């Protein structure tokens, strides 16, 4: 117990000399400077305190949305509402939009709008009082509009 | 004829004794990597909301979305007070140095050496990395940066922030050469403990994926593949996952690591790295057969062996249908003339396994040699259940590890490991057993076995423990009471009794427990009866 | 009066009204004009 | 780019004609420790193209000259950063 408490109380205690553990003799193996060397290999390591430390700005988080499926698109939070989006019809969530040709383009649907305005309220009922294609949309192949 | 004054001639004599890591699949210490490497554990897991949407990989930008990762919570995890890190200072600092530091103590803390009688001696510190994702979230926008980014993301601090945390006067760099980085400073690390720089040389290399942007630029090339599953030399090879993770390996020249005598898992003999060029080449990306035929050429001539006696090589293969066969058949061209097909040439590719490590490949590939070195054993290898038609087995005399596999017990094992990054750089070593005998070994072994029935042993020993912080200590203790049955067959308490004294060392948080064995050990486990 | 098909887009759509069912349903008005045309929506008003 | 040129221009006045080099092992080490075009590419993840990394990435900073000269030395790319040449300095001398 005494020797306990000064190893505790900050004196450094040479245990191995102290049992003569290591060798104090003349003669001790290879075996007997590493056996344990060897064996003890399972012990777990050094448990830590862990504590979580993290910094990623919200901009980070609001680019790594990537794509996106819908014709909404993904929301750049700014002032009144905006619903930004980019579109290659070559791709998966798109390729349906090739079907539309008209005059030899991919025109973007009329409805897509429609598909716009019921997803930025979605989930209530909604009345368009009117609604007016000016400019047509064009879609290339392999150009993000 | 005379057997004795053998000696380490070849500066190219560099043991490994002890490592460090943070594999995907839950590895972090040698014996429960090598656990779940025999029993065909796949890393390879789901990429979670935390590093990008899922939306990319279904709009096949990201042609995958599978990869080797680690549980996103050990990355961000961390305990900034232990290496003297203000906290204020924590979330700036890349978590790569994070890993870094953390499996660095756990490596020193296997190797059976106090890191307190490492400081301030020359010991050199070679680390690989070639990404900077960390840094590239930071600068998302370039409003904010506080000053404390550039110090916490660095190229330099990757290996500095080590050598400052461990007082390591060695020299000190920072690799790319993105898929072989960690192999060439495993060369690096030979190369300043041969010309007698120091003494001891610590190698490793990290890789870290927290940004799509690599990841969809890679894909855009059909490098990686569509599936999702890494699928070495095989017919359903579509390209490679790419992983997280890192670690670091402790060398030691080997008159030194014998001198004071501890665990050697292998013996480097060395070996060399070189570049395609323009050798038999096209352009960039297309790795050159002849140059990495040179490659294990130069290796097998400067580590002084005949490719007659190469019982292993840590394949390169990634799962593209292009680059195995390349590469196999330029290891065939040095082998298929000095082996047979009833006792052929066995091959691998840590890959399979734990998926494909972007920059931290050498030092998987390391790890897992070093490992089937120690144990004397060959780990299978997954996803093999058609070879790809390209490759020429029986007529190369070339056959890959489907089980696991024991070394004969009457030869010295050679294994090469093999490692090409995309750039075109080779880099290639040899390594061994370690030429200590362990037939005879028995009778030394056996010194302090069947030796605990004396008086003497029924002793009760001091046995200590030390941490940093309470809640380490209390931690520590518990992981041992938990574990009462296990330890109790495999560890006769004296060893436990001696590596508690002499491995572990002295933190401030010291407690001391007295036992006689494992019953006494958790009957005695506390003295906190009134005192 | 026309039945109009109900199959998912893509393999990612999984809302209840896709665009293309939408404008598809223009189609039937469109039927009831007859004579060679060149015909793009303009207006619409008052949807519920 | 300025790797390549400067390269040339350096074998030009070495009074060596790089021809008489092609197919003999040389190291080449460089020093990098910035990215800063590939950090000017990645100002958007809609974009990217697929030919970045291989025009931008660390390896190809000495690998591309490599790659242009047939110097089948070791290759590698040096952090440290404003030691970092002088760092490659030294691993030359200790290559050779």
């Amino acid at each position: 117990l005494a020797i306990s408490t000064l190893y505790c109380n900050g004196v450094e205690i040479d245990f191995a000399s102290g049992q003569q553990l290591l060798p104090t003799s003349s003669s001790s193996g290879g075996g007997d400077i590493s056996s344990f060397k060897e064996s003890t290999n399972k012990l777990p390591r050094y448990q830590w305190d862990f504590e979580e430390y993290w910094d990623e700005p919200n901009q980070s988080k609001m680019v790594k949305r990537g794509p996106s499926n819908n014709l909404l698109g993904h929301d750049q939070f700014a002032g009144n509402t905006l619903m930004e989006l980019f579109i290659d019809i070559n791709k998966s969530a798109h390729q349906y939009l090739k079907g539309h040709k008209i005059k030899g383009k991919y025109l973007f649907p009329g409805s897509g709008y429609i598909d716009n305005i019921l997803r930025q309220f979605n989930g209530q009922d909604i009345t368009i009082f009117n609604l007016e294609f000016s400019n047509p949309f064009f879609l290339k192949d392999g150009v993000q509009h | 004829m005379t057997f004795n004054n053998i000696k380490d001639e070849n500066n190219d004599d560099i043991a490994i004794i002890g490592m460090g890591f943070r594999f995907p699949g839950g590895g972090n210490n040698p014996d429960q990597f090598w656990n779940q490497l025999s029993n065909k554990m796949d890393g390879i897991s789901k990429i979670s909301q935390e590093k990008w949407s899922r939306s990319f990989y279904e709009q096949k930008y990201i042609n995958n979305e599978y990869g080797g990762v680690l549980k996103d919570e050990e990355w961000k995890n961390f305990d900034p007070l232990f290496f003297g890190i203000s906290p204020k200072e924590a979330p700036t600092i890349d978590p790569q140095q994070r890993l870094l530091m953390t499996t660095l103590w756990e490596a020193f803390e296997d190797a059976n050496i106090k890191p307190s009688t490492l400081r301030g001696s020359d010991t050199a510190v070679f680390i690989g990395m070639m990404n900077l994702d960390y840094q590239r979230c930071q600068f998302r926008d370039i409003s904010y940066i506080n000053p404390y980014t550039v110090t916490g993301s660095a190229g330099s601090f990757v290996s500095n922030r080590l050598s400052f945390s461990f007082d390591l006067r060695g020299p000190s760099m920072t690799l790319d050469t993105a898929c072989s980085s960690s192999l060439n400073a495993v060369y690096l690390g030979c190369q300043a403990i041969a010309t007698g720089d120091s003494k001891m040389a610590i190698v490793g290399g990290v890789n870290g994926i927290f940004d799509p942007s690599i990841s969809m630029t890679f894909s855009g090339l059909n490098m990686l593949g569509h599936k999702g599953q890494c699928r070495s030399f095989d017919a359903g090879a579509d390209g490679y996952i790419r992983s997280e993770g890192g670690g670091v390996c402790i060398l030691k020249k080997y008159s030194d690591a014998i001198k004071d005598g501890d665990r050697i898992y292998c013996v480097i003999k060395g070996g060399s790295s070189n570049v395609d060029g323009y050798n038999a080449k096209t352009n960039i990306t297309q790795p050159s057969m002849k140059a990495q035929g040179e490659n294990i050429e130069i290796a097998l001539k400067k580590s002084g062996v005949n490719p007659s006696d190469i019982y292993y090589i840590e394949a390169h293969g990634t799962g593209t249908p292009v680059g195995d066969p390349i590469e196999i058949e330029a290891i065939s061209r040095i082998f298929k003339d000095n082996h047979t097909p009833d006792a052929p040439l066995y091959i691998g590719s840590v890959k399979s396994n734990i998926g494909h490590l972007e920059s931290a490949a050498g030092i998987a590939s390391l790890i897992k040699v070093a490992l089937s070195l120690k144990n004397r054993s060959l780990v299978p290898n997954i996803h093999f259940e058609k070879p790809n038609p390209l490759i020429k087995f029986e007529d190369w005399n070339i056959r890959v590890v489907t089980d696991e596999i024991q070394f004969p017990t009457n030869k010295l094992i050679n294994m090469g490991i093999n490692c090409f990054g995309l750039s075109g750089s080779n880099c290639h070593m040899i390594l061994s057993e370690a030429p200590i005998n362990y037939d005879e070994l028995l009778k030394t072994t056996n010194n302090n076995s069947t030796s605990s029935s004396s008086n003497d042993d029924k002793k009760e020993y001091l046995i200590p423990f030390s941490a940093n912080c309470n809640i380490s200590l209390d931690k520590y203790i518990e992981k041992l009471i938990s574990n009462q049955s296990i330890y109790k067959d495999t560890i006769l308490f004296k060893d436990f009794v001696k590596h508690q004294t002499i491995s572990k060392s002295n933190l401030i948080k010291r407690k001391v427990i007295t036992a006689s064995d494992w019953d006494d050990f958790l009957n005695k486990r506390n003295e906190t009866t009134s005192t | 009066f026309f039945k109009l098909s109900m199959s998912p887009c893509s393999e990612f759509d999984k809302d209840f009204l896709n665009p293309s069912i939408i404008d598809c349903a223009f189609h039937g008005l469109l039927v009831l004009s007859e004579g060679p045309q060149e015909i793009v929506f303009d207006r619409l008003q008052d949807m519920k």
